This record gives C-alpha cells, structure tokens and sequence, in this order.
C-alpha cells in the first residue's frame, strides 16, 4: 500500500538512514537524501511555507 | 516441553544435600571445618561421579580426608547443570546477606 | 618507546591487540622434548557479520555487515593456557583463563540490535602435524563453547528469570499460561563455536605471533525466547609464546 | 459456609469426594477474588468477563 | 516438600496432580480462591480482573 | 522484657561453665562493638564477607568454637579462618595486628570479655534480626 515511496524511488532515493536499500542490497549510504531526510525536508519547507503565509 | 532446570534440581539431591558438582561455594559453611580451604579444594576439582571421589583429591591431608569422612553424609552428586556452574556462580551467585 | 596507562587511556588503544612488524616473517621452532604455554592470546574484532533468515526456507541467507553500537569493549585479551605439543607433531592450544568474553551488540538495516557473548571460552584448538616450527603458514583450528549471554540471576522487565525472579507473567494473573510459555520458562543454552587463527608474522626471536582470526558461533537467544542469529567475527590475534 | 458444609457432610459419614460434590458452583463461585468488586481498575473497561474470561 | 494437589468436587474431582509445574500452577490460582475454568477465546479476555456493577 | 541475668549469662569455655555478665559490661561491649567491629559486623552480619555471620549457630560451627567468650577473645587475639586453617591477622582487626588496626590497640582483656559478651547476648535479644540482614530490618 505504498504511495509516495515510489514517487520518491522514481526519481533516485532508494535508502533509509536505518540502512536498508529499496532494491533490498546491503550496506551502502544514502547520505542526506534517503526516505528520511526527504519526508524531514518536506516537512521543514511546510513550517517555513507557513510563517511566509501569516507574514503575507 | 520448557522445564526450569534450577527448579528441577530441587527435585533431586541437591534440594536436600550439598552437591560437589553445582553448589555453591557458601553451603560449605553449613558443616564444621570445610569452609574455605575444603571448600575450595572441593570445587576446584569438581565434577565427581560419586561422593567418595572427594577424597581422591590430590594432596590432601590426613585430617582434610578425615574431615571429608564426617562429612559425605551431606554430600551428594549430580549432573553438571550449567545454569548452576557457568557466569562464576559456584564462587558467587549473586546472594548475599 | 613501552607505553604506560596514561598514554593509552582514552585513546581506544587498550582494545587493541599487539601488532608485530613487517619485517617479523621468521619461524619459532617448538623443541618437542620442552613443554610451552600461552602468555597472553590477545583477539581484536574488526568485523561482524550476522546470517539474515529469509522466510522462504531457499534463497541467498548470506552474512550481511553491521555496525557496532557498544563502542570499543570487544576485544578478548590476557588469555593463558597450556600449547601442548602433540605424538604427531601438532600443536594443541588450550585455553585456561583470561578475558575471554565481551558482549557485544551490533545493529542491522532496520534498527533490529543483535547481542553476542563474543567468547572463546575453553577455546581446544590445534595445528596440522609435522609443525615443528611455527611459521607464516601456521593454522589452529579448533572449537569452543558458547555460554547464554545472560546469566541464570538475570530478570526480564517482568521479573522473570532461571535461578531467580518470578515463573509466570504477574501481570495478567488469570491469562492462559500455554502461549506465554516460551517466555515464562527461561533457559540456559550452551552452544558451539569455531575458530581458525591464521598466522601471518612470526617473531623468531621473541616468540610472538600474530595474524587473523575468523570465529563462527551464535547470537544472544534471550535465554530461549527467541532464536540465536548465527554471528561470523572477523579480526586479528597475536599470541606470546612462552616455555614452561 | 462452604467449609461449614463439608464438614456437616463428613461428619455424616460422605467421602471426600461427596462432600466437596454437594458444594454447588454457585457458592464456589462467590469464593473467588476475581468476583470481588476491590480488583478492578479505573481503566479497566468493560464486563468482569473481558478480565478473566466467561466462566465454564 | 513433595507437594501434590487433588481436587474434589467440581471438574477434576478425584484426580490428583504431582509434577511440579502442573501442582505450582493450581497453587498459583488458588491464592484467588476457588478454581474455575474459563472461556477467555469469546471476548478476548485479556486476564486482568475487573471490577463488578457493584463496584462501578 | 527486661535485660536479665539469665540473658547476660552466656558460655565462656567450651566445656559448659558460664558466666554472668553486668549490664555495664553489656552495655560497654555494644558501645567498644559499635566503636571497633560494627563498620563490619553491623547487625551481626559481616559487610566484607556475607557468609560469614556473627550468629551463635555459626560460631558454634567454626573451628575452634567462637560460640563463648574465651573462644571469641581468642579469636581477638589471633583470628583465623572459619576451618582455623589459617591465621588471618593481617587483613582482620586483633591485639597481634594493632599495629596495622590501630583501633584494637588500647583493648583490655576486660574490652575483649565485653566485646564477646556482646556478641553472645545480642542475639538472645534479637533473635533472628541478628546475623539476618535487611530481610529482617
Ligand atoms: C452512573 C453511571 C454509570 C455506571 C456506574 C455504569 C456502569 C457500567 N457501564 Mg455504563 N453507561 C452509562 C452510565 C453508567 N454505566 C452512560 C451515561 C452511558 C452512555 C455513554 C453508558 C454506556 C455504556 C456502554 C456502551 C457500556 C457500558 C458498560 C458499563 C459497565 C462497564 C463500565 C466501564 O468500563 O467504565 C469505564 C470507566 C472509565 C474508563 C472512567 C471514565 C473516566 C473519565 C473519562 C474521566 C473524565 C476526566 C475529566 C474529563 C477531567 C475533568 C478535569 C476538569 C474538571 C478540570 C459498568 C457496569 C459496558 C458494559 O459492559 O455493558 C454491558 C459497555 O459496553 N456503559
Ligand atoms: C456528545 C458527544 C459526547 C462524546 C462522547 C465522548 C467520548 C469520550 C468520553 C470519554 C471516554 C470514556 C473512556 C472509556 C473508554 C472506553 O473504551 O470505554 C468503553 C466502556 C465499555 O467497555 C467495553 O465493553 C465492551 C463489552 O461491553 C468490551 O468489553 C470492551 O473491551 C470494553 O472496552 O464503556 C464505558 O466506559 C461507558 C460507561 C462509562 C461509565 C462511567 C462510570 C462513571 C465514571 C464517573 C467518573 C466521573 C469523573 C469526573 C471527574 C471530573
Ligand atoms: C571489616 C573491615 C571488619 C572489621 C572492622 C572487623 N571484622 Fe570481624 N570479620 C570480618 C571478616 C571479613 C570476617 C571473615 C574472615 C574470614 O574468615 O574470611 C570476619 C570474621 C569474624 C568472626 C568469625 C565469624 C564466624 O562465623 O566464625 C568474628 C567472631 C569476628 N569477625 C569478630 C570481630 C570483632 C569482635 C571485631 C571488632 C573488634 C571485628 N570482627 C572487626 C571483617 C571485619
Ligand atoms: C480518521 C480517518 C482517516 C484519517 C484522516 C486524516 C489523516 C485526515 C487528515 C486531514 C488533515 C490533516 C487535513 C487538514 C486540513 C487543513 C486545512 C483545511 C487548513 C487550513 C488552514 C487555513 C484556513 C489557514 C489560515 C491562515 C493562517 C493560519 C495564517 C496565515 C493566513 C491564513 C488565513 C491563510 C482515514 C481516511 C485514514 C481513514 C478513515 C478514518
Ligand atoms: C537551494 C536549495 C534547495 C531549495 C531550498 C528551498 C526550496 C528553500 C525554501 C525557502 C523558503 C520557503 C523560505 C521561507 C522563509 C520564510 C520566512 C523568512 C518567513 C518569515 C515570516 C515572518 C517573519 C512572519 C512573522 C509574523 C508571524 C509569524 C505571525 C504574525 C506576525 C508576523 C507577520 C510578524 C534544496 C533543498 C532543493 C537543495 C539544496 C539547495
């Protein structure tokens, strides 16, 4: 039942920083840019979306 | 099934009397004149296949085997259960006062 | 140049073994008339590696790599016992007492920690016959054994344990005891391990060696609630070859 | 009351058996803690039956 | 102590326990008072007492 | 309850003669037990060593007997292990090793009589509190 995980696949982030690859190999490192830090991302640009909203 | 090997072993000799293969070094103390320099003896050289194998310990005195003598009516053997010798337990359990 | 505990306290040195140099490729004859024994067996983990079991029963169960979380306790050192030389000319290490456990956890992808009793504990291992000089060639082989990871005092969060501690679950005082069994009752397991030290530098003159381990044994199986992983430690040794 | 019974039935020459057989299960039934209105819990929600189970 | 447990009356009338386990188990409901055998499948009893109407 | 003769008369040999004790030399025993034994033997146990307690039963099985009083000033004197296998002055307080126990210096053979005395009448007063631990606190 995985809807945005495949969004996010499509387009390059396959690892988690818990350390598992979508494609299921073993130990390599995303950096920044897995699952995670993409839903972290979203979620930081939300909160700054939404202070520009009250300042405008 | 899963059976508590500890609570087994109450079932058997060692409920009752000292076992010179699992129990602990302490119990010694119970009799008169076997704690520490017997008891140590005792442990060391455990296991035994019967009681009587306590005096085959390799430089005993005369009157260590004929302290030990007075005493194997305390004592009885059983298998090595490993809950009972491993972690230093014979030496220490963790009891204390 | 000999370092003292000032200099090496806090550095991460201490769980280090003792390296040999470069140059150390010689050979230590062992004079079958005079006995030998171990000063010190030093092993120092560089890798773990945990079986995954892939619910398939077939497939590729191979060791996946994992990263250690209780930092730098995970060397065995210290450890002395009797190098028996034997009838055909093999040597026979074993293992007397010594820092011959640590427990270590190390984590794999998806956060699931695996604890180990990392031990050599009565570690019986030997050479290949006709070794009359140990050399770079030189291999023990050999077994140990395997103590739970926990102790029979050890209580659960519930108060559970083997030697101590409640025999059911207190909490639910009117539930069925059948399906909470397995983790009611605990169990002291003693399993089996194997190790082959590969030398790979020789001190001639002093009788040091040194080289790499590869150790197989199992995982923590939380005194029978769970199955053991089965864990591969990878590292490196050195040995103080004393006459006795 | 139960104790009281089987002694009445043992002094009239009942077994064991018969004597403890003529205690009727509603009488055993009140002499059971999980019965007492003192065991329960704020947050234990429901029927008495959800605790311990339907008695048989 | 060699404890054993018989039952009389009820469902187990005339039998007698010895194992350790099985004699511990009976002892451990006995400190509710009378034993009695539930249906815990039906509700999904959870075994945690609860209280009565009378107390609520 | 009152501290009666009967309670302060403990065993002072091993052959069964007895002695009474005054309740100044039961009283002076716990205050030179409590100001040389009792960061040890608090209670009757033993802080350094838990297997070893100062119960009647327990002297009464060491070897020699330390269950009276010319046992326990003995043991003051030369303490030994509880087989007497070896003398163990150098790590436990006596008269010989007062020089490394500086509190067992100035004890008269009156202080180590009321010391014993104590220890003997202490668990006809407690009961099993004595020599128990914290089970019994
Ligand atoms: C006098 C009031 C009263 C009492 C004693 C009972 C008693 C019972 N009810 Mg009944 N019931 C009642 C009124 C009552 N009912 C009312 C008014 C309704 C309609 C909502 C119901 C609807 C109802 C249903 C649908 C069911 C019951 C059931 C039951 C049984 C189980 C109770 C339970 O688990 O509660 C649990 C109680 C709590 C968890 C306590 C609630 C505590 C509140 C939430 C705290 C409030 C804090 C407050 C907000 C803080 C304020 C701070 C502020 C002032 C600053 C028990 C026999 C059950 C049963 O078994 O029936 C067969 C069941 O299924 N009742
Ligand atoms: C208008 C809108 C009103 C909205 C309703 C608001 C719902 C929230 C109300 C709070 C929730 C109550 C928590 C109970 C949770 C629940 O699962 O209960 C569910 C329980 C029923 O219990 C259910 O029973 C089932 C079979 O009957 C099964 O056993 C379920 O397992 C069991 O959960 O229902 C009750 O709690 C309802 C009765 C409440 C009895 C009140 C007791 C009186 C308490 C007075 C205390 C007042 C203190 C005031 C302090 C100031
Ligand atoms: C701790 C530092 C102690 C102080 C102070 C005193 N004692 Fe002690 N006592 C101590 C130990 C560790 C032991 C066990 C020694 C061994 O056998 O390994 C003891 C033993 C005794 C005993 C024998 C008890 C028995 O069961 O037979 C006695 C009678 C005794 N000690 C008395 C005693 C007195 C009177 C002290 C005050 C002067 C005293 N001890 C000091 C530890 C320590
Ligand atoms: C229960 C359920 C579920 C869930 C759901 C969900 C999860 C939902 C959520 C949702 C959400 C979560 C939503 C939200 C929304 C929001 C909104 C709608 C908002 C709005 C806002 C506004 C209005 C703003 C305002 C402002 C401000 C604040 C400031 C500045 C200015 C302005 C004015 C703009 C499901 C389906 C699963 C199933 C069934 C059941
Ligand atoms: C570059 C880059 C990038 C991008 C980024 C981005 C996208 C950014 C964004 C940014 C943003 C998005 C920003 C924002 C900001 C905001 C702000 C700055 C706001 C503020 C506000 C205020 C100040 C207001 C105030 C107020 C309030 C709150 C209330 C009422 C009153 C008032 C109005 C006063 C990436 C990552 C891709 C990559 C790398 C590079």
């Amino acid at each position: 039942g995985m809807f945005v995980l495949p969004f996010m696949a499509r387009l390059g982030v396959t690892g988690s920083w818990s350390g598992w690859s979508i494609t299921g190999e073993t130990g390599i490192d995303p950096g920044f840019w897995s699952f995670e830090g993409v839903a972290l991302a979203h979620i930081v640009l939300s909160g700054l979306l939404f202070l520009a909203a009250c300042w405008h | 099934e899963l059976v508590n090997v500890v609570d087994e072993k109450l079932g058997t000799a060692y409920g009752e009397k000292i076992d010179l293969n699992n129990t602990n070094i302490a119990a010694f103390i119970q009799y008169r004149g076997l704690y520490p320099t017997l008891a140590k003896l005792i442990v060391k050289n455990a296991p035994y296949e019967s009681v009587e194998d306590v005096l085959n310990i390799p430089g005993l005195t005369e009157r260590q085997k004929q302290i030990l003598r007075e005493n194997l009516e305390h004592f009885t053997v059983t298998e090595v259960e490993t809950a009972l010798v491993e972690g230093g337990d014979r030496y220490n359990n963790g009891l204390y006062k | 140049q000999t370092l003292t505990y000032d200099d090496i306290v806090g550095t991460g040195l201490a769980n280090k073994c003792p390296t040999l140099d470069d140059t150390a490729r010689g050979a230590y004859p062992i004079d079958s008339s005079q006995t030998y024994r171990i000063a010190r067996l030093c092993l120092q983990p560089t890798t773990f590696l945990v079986k995954e079991e892939p619910k398939n029963k077939r497939q590729e169960a191979e060791f996946v790599p994992t990263k250690l979380v209780t930092r730098e306790t995970t060397s065995l050192d210290q450890i002395q016992g009797e190098l028996k030389v034997n009838s055909d000319g093999s040597l026979t290490f074993v293992e007397e007492d010594g820092i011959d456990f640590q427990p270590v956890t190390v984590q794999m992808a998806g956060g699931e920690r695996i604890p180990l009793l990392f031990t050599v504990k009565n570690l019986v291992a030997s050479t290949q016959p006709n070794v009359t000089s140990i050399t770079t060639s030189t291999d023990f082989k050999g077994e140990f054994n395997v103590p739970s990871y926990r102790t029979a005092n050890f209580l659960d969060p519930k108060g559970r344990g083997l030697a101590s501690g409640y025999d059911s679950a207190i909490a639910l005082p009117q539930a069925k005891e059948e399906e909470l069994a397995r983790a009611n009752v605990k169990r002291f397991s003693l399993t089996k391990g194997q190790i082959s030290l590969n030398v790979a530098k020789v001190d001639g003159r002093t009788g040091e060696i040194a080289g790499t381990f590869e150790s197989e044994q199992l995982s923590d199986d939380d005194m029978g609630a769970h199955e053991p992983h089965e864990v591969k430690i990878q590292g490196v040794f050195y040995a103080s070859i004393e006459p006795a | 009351e139960i104790n009281r019974r089987v002694q009445a039935s043992l002094a009239s020459g009942a077994t064991l058996e018969e004597a403890w057989s003529a205690i009727p299960e509603k009488l055993a039934f009140y002499d059971y803690i999980g019965n007492n209105p003192a065991k329960g819990g704020l947050f234990r929600t429901g029927p008495m039956n959800k605790g311990d189970g339907i008695a048989q | 102590q060699g404890v054993t447990v018989s039952f009389y009356g009820g469902e187990l009338n005339g039998q007698t326990f010895t194992d350790p386990p099985t004699v511990k188990s009976y002892a451990r409901k006995a400190i509710f008072g009378e034993i009695f055998e539930f249906d815990t499948e039906t509700l999904n009893s959870d075994g945690i007492f609860r209280t009565s109407p009378r107390g609520w | 309850a009152e501290l009666t003769p009967e309670v302060l008369t403990v065993p002072l040999n091993s052959e069964g003669k007895t002695i009474t004790l005054t309740e100044k030399q039961y009283l002076e025993g716990k205050r030179l037990f409590q100001y040389a034994c009792a960061s040890c033997h608090v209670g009757g146990i033993t802080k350094t060593n838990p297997s070893l307690d100062l119960r009647t039963e327990t002297l009464a099985l060491a070897t020699p007997p330390r269950d009276n009083i010319e046992g326990l000033v003995d043991y003051m004197k030369n303490p030994t292990t509880y087989d007497g296998e070896q003398e163990i002055a150098e790590v436990h307080p006596s008269l010989r090793s007062a020089d490394i126990f500086p509190k067992m210096r100035n004890l008269t053979e009156k202080d180590l009589v009321a010391i014993a005395g104590h220890i003997l009448v202490e668990p006809k007063i407690l009961g099993d509190k004595w020599g128990g631990g914290k089970v019994y606190y």
